[PDB]
């Protein structure tokens, strides 16, 4: 990925405070610091563990692209969404959209459907697709 | 009524596919029965899905796929009406004998009549064949039996 | 559209808005049922021979075997026109179109040749002027079921083919048959009127012949008491030309003896009225009913009949008819004089044997009348002269014989006037001008079975038997020269079959009435002597003669030997046989009257150059030649209830009649070859939807290929040269196998619509998958990813 790679880079780096090229406990471990509530025993190294061994960049993409590999684009996801919208209206039904989600293909429970439509934009009935595909991807909120 | 690989793979996408449309788990709906079949090319009636297992709402038996050759199977040996069948059937409903037929008739004969058809499943076969009402008011059922005959994709 | 067409024919569109109830002749039919004879039902399941089954109207459940189910019509065939047509023609059917028609209005209904009429019990518009216009000429398919057609279609069939016409009109008693005679015999003069007359003449003719040939019983208040053969002759321009009667068994006993409730002739209550005051006394009467013995013992007054202005009428018709005063006079003197003949009494010595009279202003009254000498007339009254070979002896009359005497004397006298009085109406209405052909019309008594049977039942139903066999034969030829007008053929037999046989046992040599004959010139036979040779001569020996068996309904009387008769085993009893067949009349009292000097008295007793039983039978040969040299046409006559109400309905009666009428045999008849039939051009319209993979894409060929198609039994059907030959309930089946392959083929197309439309969302389902697949695996990743304690904390070292 383009913009993406290059960009690793730079986050790589301050990913260490020490530039010993690599993440060790303290690197995260005072940065995140910098910022707020360090974590607990539990979580650095659950974190850090995720990584059979030290952090040579090449485990931090494969890791990190390992966990979004398997993502979409913008244009895509919300094109998607109008697969359903045969008119085109840039919105779907509420009810519609929550029965395509909870009881058909790979079906939602009680929890991933609380946890989706907490923060839904959904005005009059109508559920906007285009809004959340922006709010799920970061390029709104 | 005992398949080929190359019919029991094709079988297996398509209830697949309907596995998929109604939650994920290797079991499909005895209300889908039919429209399974129907999407194999065989035209199976309401009763003889009923015959099989078949039911008649949603949510009430799931059947896995290993249960479904027994079914499809059962199902391939229906009888599949014919042209010559059918015209002649509305051929009864033709006063002149020159293969004319009120639209009204038409909606009549197909929901009113044998296992009736919902008014909606009426109206989109119509958009779809453009069933083209003439001035007077009436139809060529000689073609409009040919077109449910000859498919969507027309060869 | 019009009022003239008020009760002759329904309504074509509102007997197609009888869309109530649907039809399943899968569970629709008939069964026995004791208040209405049959029973609409839907059978509802089956045990072998055991149907069980619910009532339509009270929604009941019952048991019946499946022998006893009859067939059911479907709706299309209500108040059908032609009954001959009815896809099922059956009792249940039958009974059912016409009680049909009937609560409707209708009163005429067909059924094959027969013409079927029931008793309106109040009077229609249908027989005026305007309607009879519009069945001038028009065939019997063409227009509404119509007396009017019966007749007029004689008429057209008299000129054209040039041939000899007959209208037969039978039934029970006040079933109708006298007044529907009157009816087609009005239609004539109507249209072939030559342009008092003729036409008149013959009107005028019913009210002296009801006068004395008709009474008031518990059945009809004006029941004709004699059979009446008419004939009416038309000239070579189709005009009314001539006309004559003949008459058959007068009922003789009711002259002296009245049951409950009835009365003797009107004429006795005529002459009673006192409407003519100023004949009271050339006939020497009180105007009192209720005063002589021979007509006070039923009831002596009639509703609907006024005494007082009929004699009026009477009065005038005779001289419509020319009757002179003299003559006419002469009648109501001898029919007078019966009434004292009732009157005169006798004296029985004390404890001996010979008798007395009692009086004689009764026997000087009679002899006054009669033109003879009353001391002559008491002498061989009392005691007797005979006639024994060479040396004629006297016999002495014990009281009762008397009496007896005096009783034969009136019957056999009113019987001899009677006769005169048809003769002289026929030299009336015999305007001795060229005839070239006519038209009868027959109107007797129709078979009739009761709880007790005799001599007089045997003869009615005798004749019956033998008119019968007439129409058997008309069907057999009628039948056979349309078969073999088809190509197609024919087989077998003639209707006149076992007919033949019970005609036999009676008419024959040896058979029933010879032995009577025979046995009545012996005097010391006995009820039982008969009773002996008929049972030697035939019982043991005969299929049609047996002997009496279990009762059929309650109260059936006493009985000695069974008929098998065309409509049924009649059980009959010979008590008296003797006495009702050979009349005993003193040979001395004859010979005073022979020289009487009244002209009519005179006339009525001369000789010629004799016995019951033979009369008839030879004037039934004689109605029969003529009959069998005519082109017939029948009318059956139904009364529907023992009530007189309109509209009323009752089922065992009107079975009954149609057991005996004709119809039902009729049916039978027919049955026995190939009833119902279709020209090949329908067949193919009606049928193709039955065997389209055979179809090519000509009419007795497309046909011949459907049968072939459906693998048809050969004997079923049979191929005309225009039309198709089906047996009886062929055509039904045909009818069910279309119901079911209409109902498939289209729940058939109605399949492949379905399966057209999955085919086509098809595609749409894929993709949409992938689709949805998308959204699920995405959306899960944001619920994910913003609570990776990484991510969260990633995109927080970017706010660079
Ligand atoms: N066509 C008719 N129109 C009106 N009344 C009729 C008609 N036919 C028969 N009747 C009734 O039946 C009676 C006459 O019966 P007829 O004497 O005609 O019966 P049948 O010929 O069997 O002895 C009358 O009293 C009359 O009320
Ligand atoms: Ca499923
Ligand atoms: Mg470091
Ligand atoms: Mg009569």
């Amino acid at each position: 990925p383009q913009k993406q790679i290059q960009e690793m880079k730079e986050a790589f780096t301050m990913i260490d405070q020490n530039r010993d090229g690599f993440i060790d406990i303290n690197d995260l471990k005072e940065m995140f610091s910098s910022l707020g509530r360090t974590p607990d025993d539990k979580e650095l190294t659950a974190m850090l563990k995720e990584a059979p061994g030290p952090l040579n960049f090449t485990m931090f993409l494969s890791i990190f692209s390992d966990k979004l590999s398997g993502t979409d684009s913008e244009e895509t996801i919300r094109n998607a969404f109008g697969m359903f919208d045969e008119l085109d209206t840039k919105k779907l039904n509420i009810e519609y959209i929550k029965d395509l989600l909870e009881n058909m293909g790979d079906n939602f429970n009680k929890d991933e459907m609380r946890m989706t439509f907490k923060e839904a934009p959904v005005e009059g009935g109508k559920f906007d697709y285009v809004r959340f595909v922006a709010m799920i991807k970061g390029s709104g909120d | 009524p005992k398949l080929s690989q190359d019919e029991i793979d094709d079988l297996k996408e398509v209830f697949e596919l309907f596995d998929f449309w109604d939650g994920r788990d290797g079991a499909v709906d005895a209300f889908k029965i039919g429209d399974v079949c129907r999407c194999l090319g065989i035209n199976p009636r309401n009763e003889d899905v009923f015959a099989v297992g078949g039911t008649h709402k949603m949510g009430e038996k799931s059947l896995p796929f290993e249960e479904f050759l027994p079914a499809y199977e059962g199902l391939m040996d229906c009888e599949q009406g014919t042209y010559a069948d059918y015209m002649e059937a509305f051929k009864t409903f033709d006063r002149e004998g020159q293969g004319f037929i009120s639209g009204a008739e038409l909606r009549h004969v197909l929901s009113g009549l044998g296992e009736r058809l919902s008014d909606e499943e009426v109206d989109e076969i119509i958009n779809l064949t453009d069933l083209q009402e003439d001035l007077e008011g009436n139809v060529k059922y000689e073609e409009f039996v040919k077109k449910v005959m000859t498919g969507p994709y027309p060869d | 559209n019009d009022p003239d067409f008020q009760y002759l024919a329904v309504d074509r569109k509102k007997m197609m808005k009888e869309q109530t109830a649907p039809f399943d002749g899968k569970k629709n039919c008939w069964v026995p049922d004791p208040k209405e004879g049959f029973a609409s039902a839907e059978i509802q399941s089956s045990k072998g021979e055991e149907i069980t089954v619910k009532i339509v109207s009270d929604n009941s459940t019952r048991t019946v075997k499946k022998d006893d189910i009859q067939q059911m019509n479907p709706p299309k065939f209500e108040k059908l026109e032609d009954m001959a047509n009815m896809t099922y023609l059956n009792e249940a059917s039958v009974l059912n179109n016409l009680r049909g028609r009937y609560t409707a209005g209708l009163i005429y209904t067909y059924s094959g040749l027969f013409c079927i009429a029931v008793n309106p019990y109040r009077r229609l518009p249908i027989y005026t002027d305007s309607v009879i216009a519009k069945y001038r000429g028009k065939r019997k398919t063409e227009i509404p079921p119509h007396l009017f057609s019966v007749a007029d279609n004689a008429y057209q069939n008299m000129v054209t083919d040039r041939e000899n016409q007959s209208c037969l009109i039978t039934g029970e008693s006040g079933a109708g048959k006298t007044e529907s005679t009157k009816k087609v015999i009005m239609y004539f003069a109507r249209v072939a009127a030559n342009l008092s007359n003729l036409e008149d003449q013959i009107i005028e003719a019913n009210p002296v012949l009801e006068a004395f040939g008709n009474a008031k019983t518990v059945r009809n208040n004006n029941s004709s008491r004699f059979g009446k053969f008419i004939r009416i002759h038309f000239g070579p321009t189709g005009k009314i030309a001539g006309a004559d009667i003949e008459t058959y068994l007068l009922e003789k006993s009711r002259v002296t003896y009245q049951q409950s409730a009835e009365r003797n002739y009107h004429i006795f209550y005529q002459i009673c009225s006192n409407a003519i005051p100023e004949l009271n006394e050339v006939m020497l009467i009180t105007p009192d009913s209720g005063l002589y013995s021979f007509i006070n013992q039923g009831c002596l007054t009639v509703d609907n009949i006024d005494d007082v202005e009929e004699f009026k009428l009477c009065d005038e018709a005779f001289d419509i008819l020319g009757f002179t005063k003299e003559e006419k006079t002469s009648m109501f003197k001898c029919t007078a004089s019966i009434l004292h003949m009732g009157e005169m009494k006798f004296k029985q010595r004390p404890r001996e044997e010979q008798a007395e009279s009692d009086g004689t202003a009764e026997a000087e009254k009679v002899a006054f009348l009669c033109g003879i000498n009353a001391g002559d007339l008491l002498k061989a009254l009392l005691k007797p002269k005979v006639k024994v070979g060479t040396e004629m002896v006297t016999k002495g009359q014990n009281l009762q014989q008397v009496i007896n005497s005096v009783g034969a004397l009136s019957k056999s006298l009113y019987d001899r006037m009677f006769n005169w009085l048809v003769k002289r109406v026929n030299r009336t209405l015999d305007t001795k001008a060229k005839r070239n052909y006519y038209i009868g019309v027959l109107d007797i008594a129709g078979f009739e079975i009761f709880d007790f049977n005799s001599f007089e039942q045997l003869c009615i139903n005798y004749t019956n038997e033998r008119l019968q066999q007439f129409f058997n034969h008309h069907m057999f030829v009628l039948e056979q020269e349309e078969y073999k007008k088809e190509g197609i053929q024919w087989e077998f037999i003639d209707f006149g079959m076992d007919l033949q046989m019970c005609i036999d046992l009676i008419e024959k040599p040896m058979g029933i009435l010879s032995i009577l004959e025979e046995e009545c010139m012996f005097p010391k036979a006995d009820d039982k002597s008969f009773q002996d040779y008929s049972y030697q001569n035939h019982i043991g020996k005969n299929r049609m003669f047996t002997k009496p068996g279990k009762p059929t309904r309650p109260n059936q009387g006493h009985a000695h030997f069974e008929l098998h008769h065309y409509a049924g085993n009649v059980p009959y009893s010979i008590a008296g046989w003797l006495d009702k067949n050979k009349d005993p009349i003193n040979e001395n009292v004859v010979s005073l009257l022979a020289v009487s000097k009244e002209p009519l008295v005179a006339e009525l007793f001369r000789a010629p150059d004799q016995t019951i039983s033979a009369v008839h039978r030879e004037s039934l040969n004689k109605l029969m030649c003529n009959l069998r040299r005519t082109n017939p046409h029948f009318v059956r006559c139904i009364i529907p209830n023992l009530e007189k109400d309109p509209g009323l309905v009752d089922a065992e009666l009107v079975l009954h009649q149609l057991q005996c009428n004709g119809v039902l045999e009729g049916i039978r008849i027919c049955r026995k070859g190939f009833p119902s039939r279709l020209i090949y051009s329908e067949f193919k319209q009606r049928y193709s939807i039955l065997a389209p993979n055979a179809i090519p894409q000509d009419g007795k060929t497309v046909s011949e290929k459907i049968l072939t198609g459906l693998q048809m039994d050969p004997s079923e059907y049979r191929l005309g040269t225009t039309k198709v030959f089906f047996k009886a309930g062929v055509l039904g089946n045909l009818e069910e196998m279309r119901d079911e392959r209409l109902s498939k083929i289209i729940s058939m197309f109605q399949a492949h619509i379905r399966g057209y439309l999955i085919r086509k969302a098809y595609k749409k389902l894929q993709d949409q998958r992938i689709g949805l697949s998308v959204i699920q695996r995405n959306i899960r990743k944001w619920l994910v990813l913003r609570n990776w304690q990484w991510w969260k904390l990633y995109a927080k070292v970017k706010p660079l």
